[PDB]
């Protein structure tokens, strides 16, 4: 009950900067799903090298 | 719930401007990570005879 307390609280922070920073948000984290994505594909191709 | 709602925000400022910054790297982070992934897809073409369609060594 202690810890929901607190991490209701930071987050009504956040929440306060707008729908305009929510979407640059979920933008971000798309694009460093993609990334991380991508390197992951690189690595392995190098191992199958026989 | 909580929790897993706050970790998505910790690596943007909280100023808009500087975010745009961040995704405008991420951007040519991507387009580097793509042309290494089409060159070593090319090499891969000559190498000739002969043995049958097949083999080990």
């Amino acid at each position: 009950k202690q810890e929901l307390s607190t991490s209701r609280q930071i987050l009504s922070s956040y929440e306060f900067l707008g729908p305009e920073f929510e979407g640059l948000v979920q933008e971000y984290t798309r694009l460093k799903d993609k990334i991380k994505d991508n390197r992951w594909m690189l690595q392995e191709l190098s191992k199958s090298l026989p | 719930a909580a929790k897993e709602k706050l970790n998505s925000y910790l690596d943007l400022a909280p100023n808009p401007s500087l975010v745009k910054v961040k995704i405008e790297e991420a951007k040519r982070e991507l387009k580097a990570t793509e042309v290494e992934l089409t060159t070593k897809v090319n090499m891969m073409e000559f190498v000739v005879p002969e043995p049958s369609k097949r083999r080990l060594k």
